Parts: structure tokens; C-alpha cells; sequence
């Protein structure tokens, strides 16, 4: 029936990455969620006037199993790879975390789309045009999001199902 | 009918429920919100016992109330007037009679004394499960101490000089079963050799039983302050989490080392035994419940150095190869297999704890700390007792102990196992790869030979135990 | 996986915590610290069942004997206990088990009888006492000691099978 595309969210801890799933996956409006629910991941969208399944793994809380990172990896077609920006020491880890996904994936050209997150109301650290190199100098697209009032979470999500479909 | 309360005016815990201060949801209610005055009431409710509810409330109130208010409260919960003689009364004492004092008799067997023994009850649990409130503020300790201190009357007084011991037993701080633990198992190092003591040399079912032991004290000393509030994944988190911390990083190592053992050995046939060897370690932690050991070896499985070894891994024998992929099943569909066999067994076990971790996090930042209704603001109670699910499952696998004995020099040897050295993790990382790369290139190139790096025999000696007499 | 509730009651200083904390922890407890309510869980299979226990652990002392209705109300079986060295607390097991039956307007509860403290010698109540009160009641009689773990067990898993069966 349907394509089912598997993305999995990267990135530094203790920064709000985990906001983007949960907005994304949300009754968009009712503040609310259990993650134990079965299939509180999964969610069928309208991408392009093609609809598919998205199912997403997000391992927040245990960026800690470093071990683990590999095995959740290999899981996923496609990446976000998400930094906060408020926080640089986020967005200077986005070069290993590409580095580790090209090698779990043994490919040189995985799809995957950078994100800015905005976490909270903390200064800014990281400028929009710094990110904006990052991801030119990768091939890739750059999203900003906001952790609380949903802006960018859908084209962020979006942003990568097209970079699978066209690979 | 029902009871008379105190005037609201001067006991705050009488204003009427209504839904500009208590919401439930849809045989005793579930608090879906309300304010800090109205779930303490309920907390300490004089018409029923809800422990459930006590453990929820200690376990996750610092997210709305700190420990010093909270003190404060239960406090003012406690300090109930009784009411005034009523007209019979009245009657009784102007003739120089007794009077019955049915209405009064009534409220303190009925509110007085359940609402009083449930604060009691607040308390003792309170010290007994989560001190470390006064382990932080010795100021909230004295407080507590002066109040249980001075509770007067007989009612009380059987729990009041209990709760005394206890708080005293607490400042300054044995496990039975009926059948015996196996023996302990030796295979190549024998005892006290601790010199030889490696992968291979080690009973295999001995390296399974210590690791267990050594995993499910790790899973047993995390309590739920370094879980609430999401506090190991922010700034303070050494100080906050260092039992999970600990837990975690002997998980990781376990998983590096595993890593190691199989790229370090270059020779083909050597490293085919050292990974059936880690898969019949991985069989035994399955058979002992040990799911943080059985995903430390499909983690290592599943690492860039070691999946891309086809060479290897198509000399593995077919009942190994099926012993593995099973357990990988476990975490296929977001851990679906897992969560079934885990609510299955019979315990003792050690969980795996990162999914606890994701879903308290994810419970955390998906629900709002508020719910706004006629203008007030309610605590949201119902995101709290999802939290408090999560970590009362975590405890309730925290209670059985494992029937194996602890040998001292195996526990040591794994308490000491540093596979990264004084290397940074990206270098270890990068070097465990480059090994990968080295004894089974990437085709075209050749498969070269190596030397043999182990004198002692390859042979394993199994996974069933052994009974001498 | 089954969720079954079960209630501990009894005279205060029977053993009711210990035995239950000898279940839950394989720990026996020294102290007496009289308890107001506490509640547990255990996951156990049980006859090839995987189940999820619920144990209230009930206020023995007098002082806490109005609040009784409220835990009976919610509990599917009762462990009633006494101590066979105090034949005081085997006296008062008639007015938990009638009780019980009030509350919840039923003459078929699921129980069992519990003579706990069965590793000390100085023995009160005879088990015949106790056993021909449990055949009164309908109900298995099992001595046991949470010092040692005999018995504790068959008690709690007794009631268990007997709540499956209800
Ligand atoms: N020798 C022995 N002592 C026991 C046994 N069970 C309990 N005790 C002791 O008896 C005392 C009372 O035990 P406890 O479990 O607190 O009794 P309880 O019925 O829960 N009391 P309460 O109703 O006040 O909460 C403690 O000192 C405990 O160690 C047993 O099986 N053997
Ligand atoms: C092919 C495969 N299946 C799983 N798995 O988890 O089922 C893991 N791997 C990788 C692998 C395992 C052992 C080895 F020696 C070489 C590679
Ligand atoms: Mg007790
Ligand atoms: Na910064």
C-alpha cells in the first residue's frame, strides 16, 4: 500500500530536541501526549499530494548509550540532525553525528536535513547564516523550528521525506 | 447526613470542590488537576486511603511545591478545630448534666483522627522513601522533627514515637532465600588467577552470573530524585544523576569491550570463538532476565566495527546465529518484543532502562506543567502521575534480588574493565573501526591472513551448568 | 498479564509488614513500626500466569480500626492474619473476617487464614485451633514465618489462585 519512510531525530541532549516529534506527532491542538501509547511515532501525512506513513524514532533521554547510537541509527532511511540555538556546543557536534550516520549507513549521500531548534527564550548563539553554511557545505537543507509554537516542525519533517523520495 | 466542616475561613482545606480548584477525570476519583490546597486535602482525604496517590504526590511535587511549603501545608492539614458544643449540648451542661457530644464524638472519629493519621502517613513516607529532601536541608529535617515531636494526644501517639525512631534511624544510616545459589563455575583461570583472568578464560556462564549481579545492583541503586524533572539530561546531571550515570557507563564500556575483544582479534578463526563465545554469554543473561546485558551485546553486534564483518559472521554456527537475531528482535518496532517479555517473566530481572528514559523525558516536555480553567491557574496532576507510573514500574523491578553468589575477583575485574584507556571516545571509536577495516577489508580488496594471538585452547565449554556433589 | 488486589489484615504486630516485605524484598524486618497503610506490587507467574500483585498492607493498631471499610471495600482477597504465639490476635480474626463480609455484602471472600511467627516454639494458638476456624470459613489455613520465608509463598500465592477462581 503506502510507503512507510523511517527518520530518525540525532542530536545533543538536554536541549529540547525532543520537541520536534512530539509537536509533530501531537494532536497539533491539544498540549498533551503519552510517549508509552503504541504508536505515539507514527503518523500518516499528506506529503506532495502523496500520502505515506512516517515512522519516527526519536531516543531522547538516552544520548548517554553511546554504544547504542550505531545499532538506533541503521534503523533509518532518513536523518534530522538537530541542534539547539541557543547552544553551540550542539551545533559544533553536527559534523560527528554526519560523520557517524555516513559511516552506520556505509554511504557517503544519506538523506538528512540539518535543524535549528529554538528551545527556549535564551539568547541566540548560533546565527541563522552560520547554520545555513553548515548545511550548504553538506548538500543539505536547513530548517529552524520552534520548540512551542510548532512553526517549521512540519516542514522539517516534510523537508526530509522529499530528500528520500528524491535520492 | 453529612458531617459539618470548619469554616473555610479558618481551615482552608473546607472550601467546596468546584472546578475553579479540583478537576477529575472521567472506586475512589482520579485528580486530573487542581490547586496545591485541594490536592493535599486529597492526599489526606478523611473518606479513604489512596497510597497510590502518596507515592505519586512525594515522588513528583517539586515540579509545583517546594519541600519547605510542602511541610507547611501538611502542617496546616493537621491543625483541625473541632467544632462547638451544639444545642443539646448547650442544653445538657445549664441542667449540670454531661453532655452526649455526638456531633463532636462524630467528627473526630470521622475527620479528626483519618485526616490526622493520613498527614502521619505523608510523613512517614515522606522520611521513610524520599530523605534525601532532608539530607539537602537539614532545616526542613528540624522542622519535621519538631512537628512529629510535639504531636500531643493519644491517638496519634503510637505513630508519633514511631516516626521519632524512624527519622532518628534514617540520620544515621540482609537478603534470605530458601534454595542455595549454584556454584560458581571455572574454566581456563582458576581462582584467585585474577593475571589471566579475560573473555575467553572466564566461564562463560560465570562472566553472564557476575555481570548480572554486577547490572542488577546498578539497575537496584537508582532511585527516582535522579529521574524526576528530567534532571540526567541537563546541566547538573553529575550531581543529580550519579547512580543512573554510573549505571549507564558500565553499560557502555561492557558494550566497547565486547567491540574490542572481537576487532582486536585478527585472526579469522580466533575471532569466530570470541563471538560465539559472546553469544553464548548472551544466551545466558537471556535465560537469567539480564535485558541490559542481553541489548549490551546486540548493541556491540550491531556497532560499524563489528556488523560489517561478513567473514566472521558467516562462520558462526546457525543455532548462534538464531540465538542473536532473536534477541535483536527484541528491540525491532520501537522495543515492541521487548515490552511484551519483560511484563512476561518471572523476576528477578535487570530492564533495560533507556526506555524509561525517553518516556519520562517525553512526558515531561509533552504535557503542560498548568492547566488554565475560569481563569486560575491548576497544577496538572495527570502529568505527574504518568511520570510516577513510569518510576513505579521501575521500583517494582527493583525489589527481587538474584539467588547467584558474588565471586569477588570476577566482579573486580569488570568493576575495572576500561576498554578506552586514557583515549577520548571519538579516537577509540575511530580506532575500533580502522581494526574492522584492517582484518576484513572493504571489496574489492584481498582477505588476508593473521596470526593466531591466543596459546590457550578456543574450545568453549558450553552454557549448561554443572553439579558435582 | 492480570492485575490482582490483595489485602493484608490482622492485630497489630502480627507480622502483616513483615510477611509482606519477606515477599516483596526477601527481606525480613527487625523493627516494629506500625504501619498506617502502605501498598506494594509484584510481578510473579503464578501457575504458568504472568500477574501483576497489588498488596495493602493495613493498620493493625486499635486506634486505626474506623478506617477499615474504605481498603475492604477495594480489595479481591484477604490475607487475615494472626501470630501463634498470641491467642489475642487469633480472637480478633473473627471480627476482621465479619467485617470483610459486611463490606462487601458477599459470604464467599476470597481469604486465607495465616498463622505467622511459626518459627518461634513457644506456641499459643494449636494449629487445630486455627485449622478447624479456617474449615468454618471455607478457607485453607497456612502457617508462616516471615523471619525464615516458610509458608510466606503458599500464603500469598494461595490467595491468588483463589481470587482466579472466584
Ligand atoms: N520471630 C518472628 N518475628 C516476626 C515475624 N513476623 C514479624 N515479626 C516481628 O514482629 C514485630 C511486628 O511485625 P510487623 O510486621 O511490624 O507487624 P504488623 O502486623 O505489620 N504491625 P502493625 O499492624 O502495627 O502494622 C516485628 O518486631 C517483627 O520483626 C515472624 O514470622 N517471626
Ligand atoms: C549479521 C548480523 N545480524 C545481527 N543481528 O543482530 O542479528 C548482527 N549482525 C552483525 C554481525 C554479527 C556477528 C558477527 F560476527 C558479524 C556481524
Ligand atoms: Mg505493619
Ligand atoms: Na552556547
Amino acid at each position: 500500500g503506502m510507503t512507510e519512510y523511517k527518520l530518525v531525530v540525532v542530536g545533543a541532549g538536554g536541549v529540547g530536541k525532543s520537541a520536534l516529534t512530539i509537536q509533530l506527532i501531537q494532536n497539533h491542538f491539544v498540549d498533551e501526549y503519552d510517549p508509552t501509547i503504541e504508536d505515539s511515532y507514527r503518523k500518516q501525512v499528506v506529503i506532495d499530494g502523496e500520502t505515506c506513513l512516517l515512522d519516527i524514532l526519536d531516543t531522547a533521554g538516552q544520548e548517554e548509550y553511546s554504544a547504542m547510537r550505531d545499532q538506533y541509527m541503521r534503523t533509518g532511511e532518513g536523518f534530522l540532525c538537530v541542534f539547539a540555538i541557543n547552544n553551540t556546543k550542539s551545533f559544533e557536534d553536527i559534523h560527528q553525528y554526519r560523520e557517524q550516520i555516513k559511516r552506520v549507513k556505509d554511504s557517503d549521500d544519506v538523506p538528512m536535513v540539518l535543524v535549528g531548534n529554538k528551545c527556549d527564550l535564551a539568547a541566540r548563539t548560533v546565527e541563522s547564516r552560520q547554520a545555513q553554511d553548515l548545511a550548504r557545505s553538506y548538500g543539505i537543507p536547513y530548517i529552524e523550528t520552534s520548540a512551542k509554537t510548532r512553526q517549521g516542525v512540519e516542514d522539517a519533517f516534510y523537508t526530509l521525506v522529499r530528500e528520500i523520495r528524491q535520492h | 447526613g453529612q458531617m459539618r466542616l470548619p469554616s473555610a475561613d479558618v481551615y482552608r482545606f473546607a472550601e467546596p470542590d468546584s472546578e475553579e480548584n479540583i478537576i477529575f477525570e472521567e472506586g475512589i476519583p482520579i485528580i486530573k488537576a487542581g490547586t496545591v490546597i485541594k490536592l493535599i486535602e486529597r492526599l489526606t482525604y478523611h473518606m479513604y486511603a489512596d497510597p497510590n496517590f502518596v507515592r505519586t504526590f512525594l515522588t513528583t511535587y517539586r515540579s509545583f511545591c517546594k519541600p519547605q511549603e510542602l511541610l507547611s501545608l501538611i502542617i496546616e492539614r493537621f491543625e483541625i478545630p473541632e467544632p462547638e458544643p451544639t444545642e443539646a449540648d448547650r442544653i445538657a451542661i445549664e441542667n449540670g448534666d454531661q453532655p452526649l457530644s455526638a456531633e463532636l464524638k462524630r467528627f473526630r472519629k470521622e475527620y479528626i483522627q483519618p485526616v490526622q493519621l493520613r498527614v502521619l502517613n505523608v510523613c512517614r513516607h515522606w522520611v521513610e522513601h524520599h530523605f534525601y529532601d532532608f539530607e539537602r536541608d537539614a532545616y526542613l529535617l528540624q522542622r519535621m522533627e519538631e512537628f512529629i515531636g510535639t504531636v500531643r494526644g493519644k491517638a496519634m501517639k503510637k505513630w508519633v514515637e514511631s516516626i521519632t525512631k524512624i527519622i532518628q534511624r534514617k540520620k544515621i544510616a540482609n537478603i534470605t532465600f530458601q534454595s542455595s545459589p549454584p556454584t560458581v563455575e571455572w574454566h581456563i583461570s582458576r581462582p584467585g588467577h585474577i593475571e589471566t583472568f579475560d573473555l575467553l578464560t572466564l566461564h562463560p556462564i560465570e562472566i553472564a552470573r557476575q555481570l548480572t549481579l554486577l547490572e542488577s545492583d546498578l539497575y537496584r541503586a537508582v532511585q527516582p530524585s535522579e529521574l524526576v524533572g528530567s534532571v540526567w539530561t541537563k546541566e547538573d546531571k553529575e550531581i543529580n544523576s550519579p547512580n543512573l550515570l554510573k549505571m549507564i557507563r558500565h553499560t557502555t564500556n561492557l558494550t566497547l569491550w565486547f567491540e574490542k575483544c572481537i576487532v582486536e582479534t585478527e585472526n579469522l578463526e580466533e575471532r569466530v570463538a570470541v563471538v560465539s563465545r559472546i553469544i553464548e554469554i548472551l544466551q545466558v543473561f537471556q535465560e537469567l532476565n539480564n535485558f541490559n546485558g542481553v541489548l549490551e551485546v546486540v548493541s556491540a553486534m550491531n556497532s560499524s566495527p563489528v556488523y560489517r564483518l561478513d567473514h566472521t559472521f558467516e562462520q558462526i554456527p546457525s543455532r548462534q546465529k538464531k540465538i542473536l537475531e532473536e534477541a535483536h528482535e527484541l528491540s525491532e518496532d520501537h522495543y515492541k518484543k521487548y515490552l511484551a517479555k519483560l511484563r512476561s517473566i518471572n523476576p528477578p530481572c535487570v530492564p533495560f532502562f533507556g526506555i524509561y528514559l525517553t518516556n519520562i523525558l517525553k512526558t515531561e516536555e509533552g504535557n503542560p506543567e498548568v492547566l488554565k480553567r475560569h481563569g486560575k491557574e491548576l497544577i496538572n496532576f495527570s502529568k505527574r502521575r504518568k511520570v510516577a507510573e513510569i518510576t513505579g514500574e521501575i521500583q517494582q523491578y527493583q525489589n527481587q534480588p538474584y539467588c547467584l553468589r558474588v565471586e569477588s575477583d570476577i566482579k573486580r575485574f569488570f568493576e575495572n574493565l576500561n576498554p578506552m584507556g586514557n583515549s577520548m571516545e571519538k579516537e577509540f571509536t575511530d580506532y575500533l573501526f580502522n581494526k574492522s577495516l584492517e582484518i576484513e577489508p572493504r571489496n574489492p580488496k584481498p582477505l588476508p591472513r593473521f596470526p593466531k594471538k591466543y596459546s590457550y585452547p578456543l574450545k568453549s565449554p558450553g552454557v549448561r551448568p554443572s553439579n558435582p556433589r
